[PDB]
């Protein structure tokens, strides 16, 4: 589960999300194993979407801003305008 | 260089410090909140009736045009404060410098919300003050045109004269000739006057179904040989992009129009011509916040300037010239965010040796091409009978010559008092410093409140004395009352920034970072060699 | 800048596409194959006879001289093609720009195999045209002299006039004065005329027992006061390196000579003068060969040039000026291999609008110091009674002044038709573009085939009409026949490039590759400020 959280794939539809929670579902803790399992807790592992909090938007905005250094002019690098 | 350090003598925990720092911070909060009121433009009222037409607001247009998170130095925000009868928010024109495609640019846009965006006398003054900073520092211009016309009732102070409207066009065609791009973004009405801002411009952009550039709008045009035509048909967006050629780019809306704009600044092949031996930036050694408490609250209470110096320079390293001589004026070399600078800061009165000290400094500075930084807190020149017989007159002159002629970049900031001859000998407004700023605590005037009421009333009883009478404490006191209050009123920052005597009131603990922004910006223009006039020895 | 992108509308798969692509590509192989024949020189025949004397061949001397795998821009390869009676490959001299010790150099060498390497008129025309590119762009000069003399039979077009032989020396003394070194390598006969190329050159090198520089060789000198002596005795390599001092370097053979050469180009303390704000080089968004199919095969079937631009600019990003105004002329900014450039491509006719659009654009490129690229495919200026009474006359002139005066590097490629006024307003040969190229499908003439035949035949029946008669389709048709063909002939790329009206015919699909080469080389020399004449408003 450790590995699944340190892994990151972007720019495509991935099941990386699904797995993370199927190793974490309490059913998987106990031997509640059979071949219907994936069907059973179907809800628990394929939740319905939602444009989650501003909580997000905020960070995503601050993160985006921090990953474009602006521009550094050869003219005066130290320029505080960057 | 562990010798060029300024070890502080201020205790940040003292009670006296907390006292000053107190009423200082209040002052700043005072400004803070006003500046917010001014952000409202013509008030939620029509400001919302703006967005109505699907038009982006002024300051919004600016943030969209700027570079992702670029800083923005705003100019004379307190413009026209309590000046005109009505409220004319930042004089109905917001201007400032900001990064646009990696270029420090001068931006000006009108607040359509403020009394129809028309030009009141000061709107014009602010506009022109911007083109100055622009020509003086070679910053390409971006005019976000959205104005009515010129404020019809006060035209006498808005149309004729030299530095009146129309001098906007003058500076413009001259800037395009001295090779400083002139970009125009039309996002509203633009009848008559401002009709030239986009007509006279290297590159021009129009927002369809919204932009309108015509000499005489339908009101005027109907008032002509009759004829009744609509805005869109007379001089709309489609008329000047597809027909006449007064515009160059056909933008679909405010957001598009600015995007088009960015692009122009992008194909500028622009390169900075300034040139200094800037060194790596190293922060000061004392929180620049601590300034709040270094500055006494008791206006005419003695403090050591080097303290303010130590909280702005790099690594608070400062090498002092003529260390112990006419100490009334402190002079030294240091660096600020890399950029090396030569400083001249008042520390009291100003005897003869202080100006010879300062004039001699300005020669060394102007000889190495290092920017000049003036920190005013001058009450005046020491007067007296021996003092006058000593040339405190001609030596003072020596200083001003040096200042008036210095051609390297000059920067002034008022942190105390601009009073009398002092203001001039320290690069006051009239000596064209690239930028002039004012602290909340500083006050400016020809001479003290009662000082002027002193003389002004003295003569009244000198002319009435050799006229066989005398001034009774009843009339004399009524002579000084009106003065003592007038002076107190026009000595205040708001009154000053309101009339553009300075490019704005700033946060004392932000100074350091304003100077860096400025200095860098002024390096878009070559540091020219200096030629001094005759020195009265 | 995902909006400054040009989205094609070309289907590389379409039938129509491969149709054009077909005839285009055929034309390129037509050129590919003739180009090879001209690499023959004086033919396998004497060519082998050359190598026999132990002399490296011309085009090989060049390959050896250049830097490991450096590129090489050859000039007017079709020189003198089907021009003089005989066949004179590349006019007996190959020249072009190539790297030598990290410096973009102008290299000129003669083909001792083509009619003795002597100078036919076009030889002088081409040699001269190189020193022009040398001067105009400040590229040092390497002359690989190995020629007989001047082609005696056709001297009346090789010796007298301003731009004839001897102007060769002029140009050399002048460039030497303007500090563009002049280097010479004597690897053959060097009688009389070409005798000065080696004597007038900062540095000179001679191949022993092979090179000979004498004002009058043994033929002439015996025809003098009798006297009979050998070539190497008269003016060999040992005579001029050990005794006279007309040479500076004593080389062992062709290969050594070239080695000594390079070494001179090494201690040139050379620095480039140009200066643009070039950015990182990004490739286009569409295969450059797609062009073969962008260009109609139907001579006068309209197409959109923006499709052509899209395949040369970096990341097919193009910022278009006066986007929708005088659409017949396309203008915009973008870059090519990093270097910023301003484009002016024809998209049809050229009504007043276009001209104004263009003049105005040039003004902007000229003010920002950005090089201009012209893309000709102009059929002419729209004629008529209104169009004429509308000043399509004077408007067109505003365009020419602009072009004529622009002092920024200018580049011209003929990708359509240069016919009439058009050729001029679009920076034709007569306007000093640093370089001017021609695609194989391009046709250049004073005006169309029957166009001329039209007027030229019509006056004949106007002089003969007010002469009490008329011209029956009998003589009328015989007055048109000759002209119709003459023009078809004098309009083809070979006909042009053989006379140097262009620095060559190139591969449409390589245009970008050559444009960047040129530009770079043109930056060995400063971009000057521009001064405009009077503009007829
Ligand atoms: C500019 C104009 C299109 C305004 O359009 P709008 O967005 O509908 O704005 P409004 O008409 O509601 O104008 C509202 C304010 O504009 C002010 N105003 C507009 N033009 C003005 C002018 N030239 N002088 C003085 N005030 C003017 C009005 O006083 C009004 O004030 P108020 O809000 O306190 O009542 C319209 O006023 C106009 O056509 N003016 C022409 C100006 C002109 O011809 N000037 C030539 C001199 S250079
Ligand atoms: C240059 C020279 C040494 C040639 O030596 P080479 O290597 O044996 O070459 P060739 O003698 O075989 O010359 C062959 C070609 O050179 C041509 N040629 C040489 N000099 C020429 C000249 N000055 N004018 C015209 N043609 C000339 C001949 O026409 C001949 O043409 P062809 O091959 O079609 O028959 C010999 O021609 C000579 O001495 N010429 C002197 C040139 C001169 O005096 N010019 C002064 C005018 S500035
Ligand atoms: C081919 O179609 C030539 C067009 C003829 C029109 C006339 S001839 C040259 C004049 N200049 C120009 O641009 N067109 C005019």
């Amino acid at each position: 589960l450790a590995m699944l959280a340190e892994t990151s794939v972007g720019g495509l539809r991935t099941n990386l999300a699904f797995l993370r929670r199927i190793l974490g579902h309490p059913a998987f803790a106990a031997a509640e194993l059979d071949t219907g399992f994936i069907a059973r807790h179907q809800d628990d592992l394929l939740p319905a979407p939602q444009a989650l909090p501003e909580h997000f938007w905020q960070a995503a905005a601050e993160a985006w801003l921090q990953s474009e250094p602006g521009h550094r002019r050869d003219d005066d690098p130290h320029s505080p305008w960057s | 260089s562990h010798m060029a350090i300024l070890h502080t003598q201020i205790n940040p925990r003292s009670a006296e410090f907390a006292a000053n720092a107190a009423t200082m911070l209040e002052q700043v909060n005072a400004l803070r909140t006003l500046l917010g009121r001014i952000h409202e433009g013509g008030g939620s009222a029509a400001q919302a009736r703006h967005s109505a037409r699907g038009k982006l607001l002024v300051r919004e247009r600016i943030n969209r045009l700027l570079d992702p998170g670029s800083p923005f130095l705003e100019l004379s925000a307190l413009a026209a404060h309590e000046v005109y009868g009505e409220e004319v928010a930042a004089a109905g024109i917001v201007a400032g410098i900001g990064r646009v495609e990696g270029v420090e640019c001068m931006i000006v846009g009108n607040d359509a919300t403020v009394k129809g965006g028309t030009y009141y006398p000061l709107t014009v003054k602010k506009h022109l003050r911007a083109q100055a900073i622009a020509l003086e520092n070679r910053l390409p211009c971006i005019y976000l045109v959205d104005s009515g016309g010129a404020n019809l009732p006060r035209q006498d102070e808005v149309f004729p004269d030299r530095e009146h409207f129309g001098r906007i066009f003058f500076n413009q065609a001259n800037m395009s000739a001295r090779g400083i791009p002139q970009i125009a973004v039309v996002m509203g009405s633009c009848t008559a006057g401002g009709a030239y801002v986009p007509a006279m411009s290297d590159e021009t952009v129009m927002v369809r179904e919204q932009a309108t550039i015509f000499l005489a709008g339908p009101p005027l045009v109907k008032a002509a040989t009759g004829e009744v035509v609509s805005a869109e048909e007379l001089g709309g967006a489609d008329v000047h992009c597809k027909v006449s050629g007064v515009a160059d780019h056909y933008a679909e809306d405010d957001d598009h129009a600015l995007a088009i704009a960015r692009r122009c600044v992008a194909n500028l092949n622009w390169r900075k011509q300034g040139q200094l031996q800037c060194r790596a930036p190293r922060a000061p050694l004392y929180p620049a916040e601590e300034l709040y408490g270094v500055i006494p609250a008791d206006s005419k209470q003695p403090y050591d300037v080097r303290e303010v110096i130590a909280r702005l320079v790099d690594g608070s390293e400062f090498d002092e010239f003529k260390a112990l001589f006419g100490t009334t004026l402190v002079c030294g070399f240091a660096h600020l965010h890399g950029y090396p600078i030569a400083i001249l800061a008042n520390n009291g009165i100003l005897f003869a040796e202080a100006a010879q000290k300062g004039a001699h400094f300005i020669e060394l500075a102007c000889q190495r091409g290092i920017p000049l930084l003036f920190l005013q807190n001058i009450t005046g020149f020491m007067v007296g009978q021996k003092y006058e017989a000593g040339g405190i007159a001609k030596h003072g002159a020596k200083l001003v010559t040096a200042v008036a002629c210095a051609r390297v970049p000059k920067f002034t900031v008022l942190i105390g008092g601009s009073f009398g001859a002092g203001n001039y000998g320290m690069c006051g407004r009239a000596y064209d410093p690239r930028f002039l700023w004012m602290w909340p605590n500083a006050r400016i005037g020809v001479m003290g409140g009662e000082q002027a009421a002193g003389v002004l009333a003295q003569v009244k009883r000198e002319q009435a004395e050799r006229a066989g009478q005398q001034l009774g404490v009843e009339e004399e006191a009524k002579i000084k009352a009106p003065i003592l209050e007038q002076y107190e009123h026009q000595g205040h920052p708001y009154y000053s920034s309101a009339r553009l005597w300075d490019d704005g009131v700033i946060d004392p603990a932000q100074t350091r970072e304003v100077l860096a922004l400025a200095l860098s910006a002024a390096l878009n223009a070559p540091i020219e060699p200096t030629a001094f006039g005759v020195f009265r020895m």
